């Protein structure tokens, strides 16, 4: 995160784990692409990730609950 | 059917 | 407008009333006619 | 085994509530019915009171006396199931109440 | 006394509604009121109700025309309509 | 009498102050001790109970003091009027935090907890609560007797609550009561011949409202009972003259007003009055005095209370009758049931019927003959046929309520209230409001031919 | 009369024609109406045939 | 037989209610003397209290509480 | 001139006790020393709720909003709906009706709009599996509470529908003395309109702290799909200890707001459940006020009920003081005879009160 809140990690399992940097306590496992996510960005106040894969669609995800 | 009220 | 509203609520309450009381008379018909026929069944052999 | 309830011809029953208050058609077989608690068994059955005009004597928990009915035909509105008529309420005969000789005490 | 003024106000309402009872009826409690036995047009000011023969014409609203519009949207999207065929 | 705390009064004391009654000069509200013997349910020992004594109205108690009974028994005549934690809760001055701190916020529904981290340190192991985690007639008779014995057993406890402030003057104890606001005329005409009973009101019988009951003309009463015709009800404890109104659910669709009661069956009725429990019966009398007794039976109407509320709505029929003047085939022009274009514009679309029993519908206003308008029917109306518009005008009960208050009179009988309609008419020497066309006649059907 | 009284099944007298509208007398009731209407139906049916 | 018994044992059936009091201090049961006027009342009251306390009175009025037996009393009211 | 109160406290319970006893009430000084004083919006809506439920009840509010009068009337109920303000969820508006409810002329079908759950107030599975069973054992028979659609803070969109139609005369008198054995420990975990991983990692993270406990654990999952999810995303977890041998329940809750780990919230609710069963005996610390109101509003008997010592809090003191200054009923306290734990037993001579609204 740009305000070093937490880090998002993709997997080649079609998912992204949102994962704390202070605590690594596995905040979220947000998924739903069906072909591996291969770009991840985080909003400038750690509120909204933008995830994207080889399914040609980009998904804008609110971080308060991992919603879309 | 009602009689009361709030004032 | 008053005509349409009053005819609607009257049809709604009548369709409720018929089904509700026919429901209760049929359930109290069968849940005692069953044991009445079983009573005449057990009484017929004596 | 000698009767519809044990062996007795009559059994005191506690009236739960009047069945069929809200029937629109007067003198209808849903209207002239009432829930009654058999005491010597302790269970709830439903029973007739003839003449729904004199239904309104018996109201609620008034230890009525419960006799047999005996359908001697095939009446039209007559539902099956019930075979219990009410013969007294709280000690006094409700037939005598209907022809207004006696009085119901409370 | 307090009981005395109690009895005189009781006596007051006694008097007012005994003369109400013996006195003339309202027009609106007596049945069979013609036109000539009323206040002339008291009836708009009445809040009086009755029953009617048949449901009148449904006034066509924006919500009912858009409901049938989305109905025809669904139907002509799916092309599930019913025409005649040749022979 | 099994659900009401009642008491006959056998001894009476008008403990006012004589310098005070000489000071105001015969106007005071005489505070009175009533020395009596209570029966019924236990009397609630907190002073402030509504208690109705008969024939004056209901009061509230002010102080109550039980005495040793003057006519006791083996374990004899008596003729008066003749020859820690609990107090830590309930003491009022201190604050609940002081109560809990010397014993050791409720809009928030969840109970207050502490820091979750030390909670988890407490319940890392769970072994503390691990001990916790491992005929019908005589049936009801046994249940009620078991209730009575645990009642008496847990009444057998520490004295000052279960003997004078938590169970309340248990059953059958000679007590003294002090009322205030007793009017002077009770003491001024205190005849000891007439009894003075009293009974503690429930909370549900102090409020006034409208009671729906099911009446009956009493079977030895010689006269039918009119609507809006005053009679005195003996409902519960009170006796009051009120103005009943008799209704019938016409096939259980409505509650329409009658003019009298039926001759031999139960009919519904409504009246203003004090509230009471449902399923409670009452008698109801006509004229109670002794100047007007005759050889007539006095009890007028008996019956029980169906239910209660504060406002019922009852209607009555009224038939807007009209007259055709111009018929056609299957439609007609009708006249003077209405008077104005705005009236018929209100009543566009209403169903009507004829006295010949055929249906119809009032279609539209006629323009210039401002009363007259146009209606369509099943077939041809004759020129000699009155139309009918069934409608429901709502009537409402009158709020009249005199308790009889018999034992404040000068004479203690000859009580008067509202007289009956027939006798106020006879008193002001009027005549009954008859109607000449309303009277029936020996009708004469003639053999009507056809063309 | 099975379970009813004579005062339950007594009588209901019919009201007569008014005196205001008495020029065209004899208000006709439901039995008079059906007595007229079945005759009119008969005449219309034979006209149709 | 069972015939004369199985119909007469329903006299033991009722509505279950409660009677307000154990054997601690039952009250004087209120006994009322009602008749048409000019017969019975005061003389029957006098005779009953004379038998019940071996002592009559004169011009009795108001409710009078008189014992009757070692159990309980009662109360007379003309 | 009848019964008067100070302080903007305990307000729902004062109004429901006035409506039960039939006595009128003044309450003055509603947060008079405040920067924005007066009666709140949600409690004004609560009074309009009460006025829609009852009939003939009259209420005046101060123009300064710092006092409220209330003469009650009879309760009639009826099939209605109620929009609720977004300051306060539906548990706050359904909990006083949950014990005013079984006494009207008619049934109760009053469905509520708005937010389903919150932190401070009552969740809906909380209300169901922790306040239905105490009432079903007090004497009501058909009380039900369904969810048409859930909601979540702070956008809501939740629809909740209670019905009661066992209109009894009065509750029976409870006699519970022992320490009730727990027969099972169940619970449910719901998620409104987020991913379905949250529920399973709530359930396992909860049940890891009581897998060592011997008793049988059963937590049921429910996601909430589609339009029924409502208008805000959220999730929550409900734990209920069931005593089926006599039918009691304990319960503990939470919802998880933004920035909260579901594993940690699951074990947090399970540790608060352990907290409550430590502090509790035969009733929950939040099941307590409804229970003692029922035992004071039942029949003219002695109702006895056993509680452990830590139930007695400032809420208990203020509830007893309020119930005295409505209808002056002292509670006697029986210390149990085996007193290594000083367990009190509330015995109250109940009033012989009954509803007088029924069609009979
Ligand atoms: N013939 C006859 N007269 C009786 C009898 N008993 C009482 N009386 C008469 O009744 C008269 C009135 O006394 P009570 O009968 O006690 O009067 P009461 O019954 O109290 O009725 P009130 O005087 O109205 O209060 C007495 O003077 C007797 O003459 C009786 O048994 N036979
Ligand atoms: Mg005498």
């Amino acid at each position: 995160s740009p305000d070093d809140r937490y880090l998002a990690i993709s997997l080649l399992d079609n998912t992204v784990k949102v994962f704390f940097l202070d605590s690594m306590k596995f905040y979220l496992s947000l998924y739903g692409h069906k072909l591996p996510v291969l770009s991840i960005d985080i909003s400038f106040d750690s509120k909204m990730i933008i995830t994207s894969s080889a399914d040609k669609n980009i998904k804008i995800w609110g971080l308060d609950f991992g919603d879309c | 059917n009602k009689r009361g009220g709030v004032i | 407008f008053e005509a349409r509203q009053r005819i609607e609520e009257k049809n709604k309450e009548s369709s409720d009333y018929h089904a509700k009381m026919a429901h209760i008379v049929n359930t109290i018909n069968t849940e005692e006619g069953a044991e009445k026929n079983k009573y005449e069944r057990e009484r017929k052999l004596r | 085994k000698s009767s519809p309830f044990g062996g007795s011809s009559h059994a005191k029953g506690i009236v739960l509530e009047k069945l069929g208050i809200e029937s629109k058609q007067p003198n209808s077989a849903i209207r002239k019915c009432v829930r009654v608690q058999l005491i010597k068994n302790g269970k709830k059955v439903t029973a007739f009171v003839p003449n729904d005009g004199c239904l309104n004597f018996v109201d609620e928990n008034d230890e009525v006396l419960l006799a047999g009915f005996g359908r001697k035909g095939k009446a039209k509105g007559d539902i099956p199931g019930v075979r219990f008529k009410v013969v007294k309420v709280s000690g006094v005969s409700l037939l005598a109440l209907w022809k207004e000789k006696k009085e119901k005490p409370r | 006394s307090s009981f005395e003024k109690q009895q005189i106000e009781i006596r007051k309402q006694i008097e007012q509604l005994e003369n109400e009872a013996v006195a003339e009826k309202k027009w609106s409690l007596k049945g069979e009121v013609k036109a000539k036995d009323r206040p002339e047009d008291a009836l708009l000011t009445e809040e009086l109700e009755f029953d009617r023969t048949a449901k009148p014409v449904p006034v066509i609203t924006s919500e009912v025309t858009e409901s049938l519009e989305d109905m025809i949207r669904r139907r002509i999207q799916d092309s599930n309509f019913d025409d005649l065929q040749r022979r | 009498r099994n659900e009401h705390p009642y008491m006959l009064a056998d001894r009476f004391t008008d403990l006012t102050h004589p310098e005070l009654i000489e000071t105001q000069g015969l106007q005071i509200d005489r505070k009175v001790a009533i020395y009596g013997y209570l029966h019924g349910t236990p009397l609630p020992s907190a002073p402030g109970t509504r208690v109705h004594i008969a024939g004056v109205g209901d009061f509230s108690v002010a102080q109550i003091e039980k005495l040793p009974d003057p006519c006791p028994t083996p374990f004899l005549i008596y003729a008066p009027m003749s020859d820690n934690i609990g107090k830590l809760i309930y003491m009022d001055n201190i604050s609940p935090e002081e109560c809990i701190r010397r014993w050791r916020d409720l809009e928030k529904f969840v109970p207050y907890f502490d820091t979750f981290e030390k909670l988890a340190k407490k319940w890392k192991s769970v072994d503390a609560i691990k001990e916790r985690f491992l005929t019908w007639y005589e049936l009801q008779k046994a249940k009620i007797s078991k209730q009575l014995e645990i009642n008496n057993i847990e009444y057998q406890e520490m004295t000052p609550e279960q003997r004078q402030r938590i169970e309340g003057f248990k059953a059958g104890s000679y007590v003294r009561i002090v009322f205030e606001k007793v009017p002077m005329e009770f003491v001024k005409n205190f005849n000891p011949k007439f009894p003075i009973v009293m009974g503690g009101l429930l909370p549900t019988e102090i409020k006034f409202g409208i009671v729906k009951a099911r009446l009956r003309r009493h079977r030895w009463h010689k006269k039918i009972l009119k609507t809006n015709d005053p009679l005195v009800l003996s409902l519960g404890w009170r006796r009051f003259q009120t103005l009943p109104i008799y209704t019938t659910t016409d096939s259980r669709t409505r509650t329409r007003m009658l003019k009298y009661t039926p001759e031999h069956t139960y009919c519904n009725a409504a009246f203003y009055g004090p509230l009471c429990s449902p399923n409670t019966p009452f008698c109801g009398v006509q004229i109670v005095a002794n100047s007007d007794t005759g050889n007539g039976f006095r009890i007028a109407a008996t019956g029980i209370v169906e239910e209660i509320d504060v406002n019922i709505e009852i209607v009555k029929k009224l038939k807007l009758v009209g007259f055709p003047y111009k018929i056609f085939k299957n439609t007609a022009f009708i006249k003077d049931m209405f008077s104005s274009a705005m009236e018929v514009a209100r009543f566009e679309g209403a169903q009507i019927k004829t006295v010949s029993g055929i249906r119809g519908e009032i279609k539209r206003a006629l323009s210039k003959p401002e009363g007259h308008y146009r209606a369509a029917f099943e077939d041809k109306i004759l020129m000699s046929d009155i139309v009918i518009l069934r409608s429901w005008y709502p009537v409402r009960v009158k709020k009249f309520y005199n308790p009889v208050t018999s034992l404040l009179l000068k004479e203690k009988t000859e009580w008067k209230g509202l007289r009956l309609t027939g006798q106020i008419r006879a008193a002001m020497n009027l005549e009954t409001p008859s109607n000449p066309d309303s009277a029936y006649h020996k009708i004469e059907r003639v053999e009507r031919h056809f063309n | 009369a099975k379970l009813v009284h004579d005062v339950q099944k007594k009588q209901h007298r019919e009201r007569s024609q008014l005196t205001s509208r008495s020029r065209y007398g004899f208000l006709e009731k439901h039995k008079d109406y059906v007595k007229r209407a079945q005759d009119f139906h008969r005449k219309q049916s034979t006209l149709k045939v | 037989t069972m015939q004369r018994s199985s119909d007469v044992n329903e006299r033991k059936l009722h509505v279950p209610m409660v009677d307000r009091t154990p054997e601690d201090d039952p009250p004087p049961f209120i006994v009322a003397v009602v008749g048409p006027p000019g017969t019975g009342k005061t003389t029957l009251i006098r005779s009953l209290v004379r038998r019940m306390t071996k002592s009559t009175l004169n011009d009795i009025q108001g409710p009078i509480t008189v014992v009757s037996g070692k159990h309980r009393r009662l109360t007379f009211l003309e | 001139k009848y019964t008067t109160f100070q302080g903007s406290q305990n307000f729902r319970l004062r109004i429901v006790l006035a409506t039960l006893s039939g006595k009128p009430i003044k309450i003055e000084k509603i947060r008079s020393g405040d920067l924005n004083p007066g009666l709140k919006d949600y409690e004004v809506s609560f009074l309009r709720l009460i006025e829609s439920v009852t009939n003939g009840s009259v209420i005046e509010i101060s123009y300064t909003g710092t006092t409220v009068i209330y003469r009650p009337g009879i309760i009639v109920g009826g099939a209605s709906t109620h929009i609720c303000p977004s300051s306060k969820p539906v548990g706050y508006f359904v909990e006083p009706m949950l014990y005013l409810a079984p006494f009207s002329k008619k049934k109760f079908s009053i469905l509520f709009k708005g937010i389903t759950a919150s932190h401070n107030d009552a969740g809906i599975e909380a209300i169901k599996w922790g306040l239905m069973p105490v009432m079903e054992k007090f004497g009501v028979r058909e009380c039900a509470l369904h969810t048409l659609k859930r909601g979540s803070p702070p956008l809501g969109g939740g629809e909740v529908h209670l019905v009661v139609d066992s209109l009894i005369a009065q509750p029976i008198t409870m006699h519970e003395i022992d320490r009730p054995i727990i027969s099972s420990i169940t619970g449910v975990a719901y998620s409104t309109r987020v991913s379905p991983s949250l529920v399973n990692r709530m359930i396992d993270g909860a049940k890891k702290v009581l897998k060592n406990l011997q008793c049988e654990v059963n937590i049921t999952a429910d996601v909430w799909r589609g339009e029924n999810s409502g208008k805000s995303p959220g999730w929550g977890i409900t734990l209920v200890a069931q005593s089926k041998q006599k039918g009691w329940s304990y319960f503990a809750e939470d919802i998880g707001d933004a920035g909260s780990i579901p594993e940690e919230l699951g074990e947090k609710v399970a540790c608060q459940l352990l907290e409550e069963i430590s502090k509790s005996a035969a009733v929950g610390r939040n099941q307590l006020p409804l229970a003692i109101v029922y035992m004071v509003i039942g029949k003219e008997d002695i109702g006895r009920l056993r509680i452990n010592k830590e139930q007695i809090d400032e809420r208990f003191i203020i509830l007893l003081r309020d119930i005295k200054k409505i209808f002056n009923t002292e509670v006697f306290l029986k210390p149990v005879d085996e007193a290594d734990n000083e367990d009190m037993i509330a015995t109250i001579k109940g009033i012989g009160f009954t509803n007088t609204s029924k069609k009979i």
